[PDB]
């Protein structure tokens, strides 16, 4: 048995949002209700125990309350900062058994858009004495978080070989991803130059390394 | 602070065990509680341990839990036998308010005494009596848990899996021969598996411009993640993969 909760919801700046949290008279109308916010990388945050407390350092944007089998909160004057995965929780039965919500993951709308910065590495020496060659493009602080990267050598698109992670929330909000080209060691002296191509709303950047100067 | 460590790669069947400790304050006077979340999962609660030495468990799991501590090393463990591909997840020590209130009274319409009349002689002391405005009424008991996480540790990841476990070779990046103001250098950890690995810059004097991105997964299996630094002096990165027992603090030159 698990606490019912919306999988996604969204507000925009500045603007208010409430994430329901629904259960039975065992668990949520027990009337002790707590929310935590998970935002990636940091550890889990406590923002509101028995309904309607909040916890040290929880502003008052965050407010919790609960009407019958059905706890709320409500997250005031939206800020790109309050982006994370809330859940809720509630004992039952017990106060050693505790069951979590299926968790509400919150987009704040209206955010500006941000181009992304490229950088693109050539591969090491060692490991080129490895005879391999890894060619690594790194794609850092863009908003929305929706890239595609396309890889060239000598004017042709290089598709086999190529891996590109997802994008991944960063702190400030912004996203960044990585895209690897495993290449040997001669197909990297093979070619002239290669391009990293990341483009973002319409908009493309572009970094080339060349392997006569990459030495 | 709360800090978990253990093993980063368990196998099938094995028993998962773990220990937490606290940086800054005594375990000895909180309650200690274990919650993990598994990959594309909620968060799901396994058990904890009171002042009191009282253990209770998440009742679908209390079969396979086991969590004791030590009080004299300020040190709180945690077992989990017999273990699947669905026990791989991010492990995390927490302090837990634990506390159940009892709340006695009378039901609507009856009281203790006041104005019940002749039925206040005629339902005891016992019992309840009916208010003017059935005859007699016992009382009701409401039971309030109260439960919640005081304070959260920054999470173990442990992966149960069979597979072998292989050790990053770590590669310095830099720029080509070909400037800018900012020198931007890297380090790339290549063919790694599992996860995690942990990356700093000169044994973690060195925050202000790092970005370290996280892994991408080739279909080998093996991981590889990047981190970059961008400077306006010696660079080294120290990597580090608990699974392999791997460490390697790479020199990065220009």
């Amino acid at each position: 048995a698990v606490l019912n909760q919306p999988s996604s919801v969204s507000g925009s700046l500045g603007q208010r949002v409430s994430i329901t949290c629904s259960g039975s008279s065992s668990n949520v109308g027990n009337g002790y209700v707590s929310w935590y916010q998970l935002i990636p990388g940091s550890a889990p945050r406590t923002l509101i125990y028995g309904d309607t407390s909040r916890a040290s350092g929880v502003p008052d944007r965050f407010s919790g309350s609960r009407s019958g089998n059905t706890a709320t909160l409500t997250i005031s004057s939206l800020q790109a900062e309050d982006e994370a995965d809330y859940f809720c929780a509630s004992a039952e039965d017990s106060s050693s058994n505790a069951v979590f919500g299926s968790g509400t993951t919150l987009t704040v709308l209206g955010q500006p858009k941000s181009p992304p910065s490229v950088t693109l590495f050539p591969p090491s020496t060692e490991e080129l004495n490895g005879n391999k060659a890894t060619l690594v493009c790194l794609i850092s602080d863009f908003y929305p978080g929706s890239v595609t990267v396309v890889w060239k050598a000598d004017g042709s698109t290089i598709t086999r070989n190529v891996e590109t992670t997802r994008a991944s929330k960063q702190s400030n909000s912004k996203y960044a991803a990585s895209s690897y080209l495993s290449l040997t060691s001669s197909d990297w002296k093979s070619k002239g130059s290669y391009s990293c191509e990341v483009t973002h709303e319409g908009s493309t950047v572009t970094k080339t390394v060349k392997p006569s100067e990459c030495s | 602070q709360l800090r978990e460590s253990g093993p980063s790669l368990v196998k099938p069947s094995q028993t998962l065990s773990l220990t937490c400790t606290a940086s800054g304050f005594s375990l000895s006077d909180k309650a200690v509680g274990w919650v993990r979340q598994a990959p594309g999962k909620a968060l799901e609660w396994l058990g904890s341990i009171d002042t009191g030495g009282n253990a209770g468990y998440n009742p679908g799991l209390k079969s396979r839990l086991s969590i004791t501590q030590d009080n004299s090393k300020s040190q709180v463990s945690l077992s989990v036998s017999t273990v699947t591909t669905e026990d791989s997840a991010t492990y995390y020590c927490t302090t837990v308010h634990q506390r159940t209130k009892t709340t006695k009274s009378c039901p609507d319409g009856y009281s203790d005494g006041y104005r019940c009349g002749w039925r206040r002689s005629y339902c005891g002391d016992r019992n309840c009596c009916r208010v003017d405005g059935g005859n007699c009424a016992s009382y009701s008991y409401t039971y309030t848990y109260e439960w919640y996480v005081d304070a959260w540790g920054q999470g173990l990841l442990v992966t149960v899996s069979s597979a072998s476990t292989t050790a990053p070779k770590v590669y310095p990046l830099s720029s080509c021969c070909g400037s800018s103001s900012t020198v931007t250098l890297g380090c790339l950890v290549s063919s790694y598996m599992p996860e995690p690995v942990t990356v700093t810059w000169n044994s973690g004097a060195l925050k202000s411009g790092v970005h370290t991105f996280p892994a991408v997964l080739q279909s080998s299996g093996l991981y590889s993640l990047s981190s970059m630094v961008t400077v306006p002096q010696t660079f080294t990165c120290n990597v580090a993969h608990p699974a392999s027992s791997t460490k390697v603090d790479k020199a990065v030159e220009p």
